[PDB]
């Protein structure tokens, strides 16, 4: 039953990880400075999936 | 940004602050002494019946 519950949770995470990737790409297309963009990465440096 | 920059400083330490040279070798030497102790116990258990 847990194996089925994992597959359900894994699918929800794969949907969530695609929304994060889309938010990061928006936020990178914004700052428009090598410094501002390198600062963004540092925030998500521990939040790489 | 400062809290995350502090975490990176703490992370560098946590990796290489509690890190000690020769760790896996010491664990193997501890395992060897337990293996020899068990080998001596089974011999003593063989001597009891015999």
């Amino acid at each position: 039953k847990f194996d089925d519950d994992f597959y359900e949770f894994r699918s929800k995470i794969k949907e969530l990880e695609r929304r994060l990737a889309s938010v990061i790409t928006q936020g990178f297309d914004d700052y428009d400075t090598i410094y501002g963009r390198f600062k963004l990465l540092d925030n998500f440096e521990g939040l790489l999936t | 940004l400062e809290t995350i920059k502090k975490q990176q400083e703490l992370a560098k330490r946590q990796v290489q602050k509690d890190m000690g040279s020769q760790k896996e070798k010491w664990e193997k030497k501890k395992l060897e002494m337990i293996e020899t102790a068990e080998a001596s116990f089974h011999e003593n258990l063989a001597k009891n019946p015999v």
